[PDB]
RNA sequence: CCGGGCACUCUAACGGGACUGCCCGCGAAAGCGGGAGGAAGGAGGGGACGACGUCUGGUCAGCAUGGCCCUUACGGCCUGGGCGACACACGUGCUACAAUGCCCACUACAAAGCGAUGCCACCCGGCAACGGGGAGCUAAUCGCAAAAAGGUGGGCCCAGUUCGGAUUGGGGUCUGCAACCCGACCCCAUGAAGCCGGAAUCGCUAGUAAUCGCGGAUCAGCCAUGCCGCGGUGAAUACG
């Protein structure tokens, strides 16, 4: 069962990676740690000002974190376990198999 | 029996391993006459084999991705200075002196709005 | 003729190619990006309040 | 141009006009403003006013000037010279 | 520079030789980056140096570099409503920088349809008493030397 | 007059001497050294009197040359000149047909500039 | 050069593709 | 490709490392010169960041807003046209004027990005643009994707040329309700000026200039040779 988490903030993303890695070893099912992915850069450049000022520009960016766990064995234990954490509003989860 | 040595330079990254033979290079699985066909500064990555006198006592593989072929001869050139020098620490002498064992930290300049590169300016006019 | 430009490009065209993005804040027709449906303006100004999620200032 | 696996295309507004002319009383006056449409042979004959965005100029079609557009006929801009 | 003196660039001895010299050169025959292609001309021109005027093709090279070396040159100079060529000295690192110049100007403009033979027939015609580029150092050398009412305006 | 009634040069090479006959380009220059079993390789100075009578036969028989197409290509314009097409206007003042700009450029329909008093 | 059409070199730098620069 | 391993490269979080820290000399001191070690040495290289103020600077057409003005019209809808005009003048660019080159075939080596009315592998048909089937990929998995300059071999032999690719004729593909005014691309034919540019004028101090290709935003399509980025090859010179 693979466990792919993504966020905007890499430090509530790295502390909900931490987490799951700790919980899943209540009922230790060889846990696969956390890996990262690469980064995904998104960049919007944009004129300074309201009207004709081309050569001055401002640079954004949006960056998407990505971090992998995996687990082993099922450890329906501990799966059911993991229904209700601790997910902070900015990390988006998906589990899969 | 192996000797190790890891070459960074422009984007390129060589792994460079050494083992006790009668010289044979080989590069991403081919010739070295072969993988740098008809480049002069190919000879350049092998400066270190030569001011050690271990020119033909070392059959090297070399695993090089990334960056170009010449960027990829410099990482080599690295990959087995360092590689030598983890041979013994006595290496270091007749190649720091030469620079063998430093890293060439020369990265492209990133362009910047207003200028058509890194540092050329658009043609400027007075009226 | 700027409500009704705005109101006219919120309506359904008889063809699909009569169809333009147009700001949702300020109701700018040029430069708008799809990622958020601002405009160039309204993305900068909202991204230094801190109301652009994950948005910050790039710098490399 | 247009594919050849799409047909020619008409307004079917002025096509409806011809075609209805053709079988009763096949000669008049029309006055259009799809400059898109296609001439077609079977609008040999007719006397069409196109718009050119300020009039309608009357346009005689004869058979060199089938497969072209009816807008090519009537021209938008007057420049005669400078000076 | 007003504030300091720049640092010379230290040029990496060439793979067959060893010979700074011979990278001056070729970096002088190279333009667009293209170093393989003028590394190659510089090799060609060394094979017919070797067929013709048999001698070490670095020894005649050389000599066509010591050969093309202006000692004086003219600098411009506006005092009060005249402009003046000023005789000067230059250093051996401008002589060099002249002489390279010079040499692949002078096979450059010579006719020949393949460029490695300008630069060896260049060469060879440098080395003896000819060539453009000798030309070109003996008018310099002239025109210092009948200036040399002027050296006091330096 | 040898091909087409025009002289192609010799000491060059078959395909590309073709080429210097008004309607013959690269592409048909290979095609009708393709369909009369000629080498290319060879000089128009050094060809047996059979290969030049065979390829002369063939392209003149084969694509529409010279006098000809600069007809055809006359009367089209002529065409579109009459019957008052938009191209044809164009073609009457010497402007460009093909919808460019006319502020600046459009040099070689105008000629050369006719610098006036601003 | 670039400019032409009928090469490697002009259908690279137009970014297409037919007879002369196949894929 | 598998078992297997995390050695290595890499990925992304956390740390260390460089601080005149040490030795010699100069000087009250701050500091300056030299050396060792170190990947890195004297601000390590590049960004983000713009003081009090100035310019009656720009923007009422991005938005907001005082006043003035219109109110079956200076408001609103539709079709068609124009913003694409053209005796001329200027700015910024692109492509060249060739042999350190052009063309053809084979063969290598990147980075950063984008992709669900999407990216499209592969196979079939057309010279081709492209069309018809049709996997995989909500993507470190599948695709765009071919990198190009380069390397090897051959052809051209100093010509307005196998240089250069404007203009025009013809046959087509695709997007779009619709390519006439006014789209892009493919194929055939046409093959203009241009032989390195007057007075003058511009950029750039090192992975810089020059040169080569690649991606992205907007976007049905595209007039992008623009703009913002990315990497490959890689100089010359600074006396003063
Ligand atoms: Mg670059
Ligand atoms: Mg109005
Ligand atoms: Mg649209
Ligand atoms: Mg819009
Ligand atoms: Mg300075
Ligand atoms: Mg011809
Ligand atoms: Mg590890
Ligand atoms: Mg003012
Ligand atoms: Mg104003
Ligand atoms: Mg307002
Ligand atoms: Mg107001
Ligand atoms: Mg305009
Ligand atoms: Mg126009
Ligand atoms: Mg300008
Ligand atoms: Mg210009
Ligand atoms: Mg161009
Ligand atoms: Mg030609
Ligand atoms: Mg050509
Ligand atoms: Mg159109
Ligand atoms: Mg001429
Ligand atoms: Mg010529
Ligand atoms: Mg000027
Ligand atoms: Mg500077
Ligand atoms: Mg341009
Ligand atoms: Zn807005």
């Amino acid at each position: 069962i693979r466990i792919k988490l993504r966020g905007f903030d890499h430090k509530t993303l790295d502390a909900s990676a931490q987490k799951i890695v700790e919980a899943a070893r209540r009922s230790g099912a060889q846990v696969s740690g956390p890996i990262p992915l690469p980064t995904r850069v998104r960049r919007f450049t944009v004129i300074r000002g309201p009207f004709k000022h081309k050569d001055s520009r401002e640079h954004f960016e949006l960056r998407t974190h990505n971090r992998l766990v995996d687990i082993i064995n099922p450890n329906r234990k501990t799966i059911e376990q993991l229904m209700t954490l601790d997910l902070p509003t900015g990390v988006e989860i998906e589990i899969k198999t | 029996e192996q000797y190790y040595g890891t070459g960074r330079r422009k984007e390129a990254v060589a792994r460079v391993f050494l083992r006790p033979g009668n010289g044979k290079v080989t590069v991403n699985g081919q010739d070295f006459n072969e993988y740098f066909q008809g480049l002069v500064r190919a000879v350049a990555a092998l400066e270190p084999l030569r001011a050690v006198d271990a020119l033909g006592h070392f059959d090297a593989y070399i695993t090089v991705r990334g960056g170009g072929k010449s960027g990829q001869i410099d990482a080599i050139k690295l990959g087995i200075a360092r590689a030598l020098v983890q041979y013994n620490p006595d290496y270091r002498a007749k190649l720091k002196p030469l620079g063998f064992l430093t890293r060439d930290a020369r990265v492209v300049e990133r362009k910047k709005y207003g200028k058509h590169k890194a540092r050329r300016a658009p043609q400027y006019s007075k009226r | 003729a700027r409500k009704a430009l705005i109101e006219k490009a919120k309506r359904t065209p008889k063809f699909k190619v009569r169809a333009y993005t147009r700001c949702v804040r300020c109701g700018r027709a040029r430069s708008v990006y799809r990622f958020f449906g601002l405009c160039r303006i309204c993305l900068r100004e909202l991204a230094h309040k801190g109301q652009l999620p994950g948005v910050r200032k790039a710098s490399w | 141009p247009r594919s050849l696996k799409k047909g020619v295309f008409v307004d079917d507004h002025l096509l409806e006009k011809v075609l209805e002319l053709n079988a009763k009383g096949e000669k008049r006056l029309i006055k259009t403003w799809s400059r898109r449409s296609t001439i077609v042979p079977e609008m040999v004959g007719h006397t069409i006013a196109v718009y050119n965005g300020k009039q309608h100029v009357p346009v005689y079609i004869t058979e060199n000037m089938v497969g072209h557009k009816l807008g090519e006929f009537a021209p938008t801009r007057t420049y005669r010279g400078h000076g | 520079a007003r504030r300091r003196r720049a640092e010379v660039r230290q040029l990496q001895p060439d793979l067959v030789y060893g010979d700074v010299l011979v990278t001056a050169f070729i970096n002088k025959i190279m333009r667009d980056g293209k170093k393989n292609l003028a590394a190659r001309i510089f090799y060609d021109a060394c094979k017919i140096i070797q067929e013709k005027t048999g001698q070490e093709p670095l020894k005649v090279f050389k000599q066509a570099v010591e050969n093309v070396k202006p000692r004086m040159e003219v600098r411009s100079r506006r005092v009060g409503g005249a402009n003046y060529q000023v005789p000067m000295e230059v250093s051996p690192r401008r002589q060099q920088s002249l002489a390279l110049r010079w040499l692949v100007q002078a096979a450059n403009q010579r006719p020949e349809r393949r460029a490695a033979v300008r630069i060896a027939h260049e060469l060879m015609d440098a080395a003896e008493g000819k060539g453009g580029a000798v030309k070109k150092k003996e008018d310099v050398e002239r025109m210092a030397e009948a200036n040399r009412a002027y050296a006091h305006y330096r | 007059a040898r091909i087409a009634g025009v002289e192609i040069p010799r000491n060059k090479r078959v395909d590309v001497a073709l080429t210097y006959i008004y309607g013959i380009g690269k592409a048909r220059a290979k095609e009708a050294l393709e369909k009369t079993g000629i080498n290319p390789a060879t000089r128009v100075k050094d060809l047996t009197e059979a290969e030049v009578v065979r390829l002369r036969e063939y392209v003149e028989n084969t694509w529409k040359l010279e006098g000809e197409l600069r007809a055809e290509v006359a009367a089209n314009i002529k065409r579109l000149m009459d019957i008052g097409c938009y191209r044809g206007l164009r073609h009457r003042r010497g402007l460009p047909v093909r919808g460019q700009r006319t502020r600046t450029n459009a040099r070689t329909r105008k000629g050369p500039r006719k610098t006036v008093a601003g | 050069g670039k400019g032409d059409r009928r090469t490697r070199r002009g259908k690279i730098w137009r970014g297409t593709y037919g007879k002369y620069r196949p894929r």
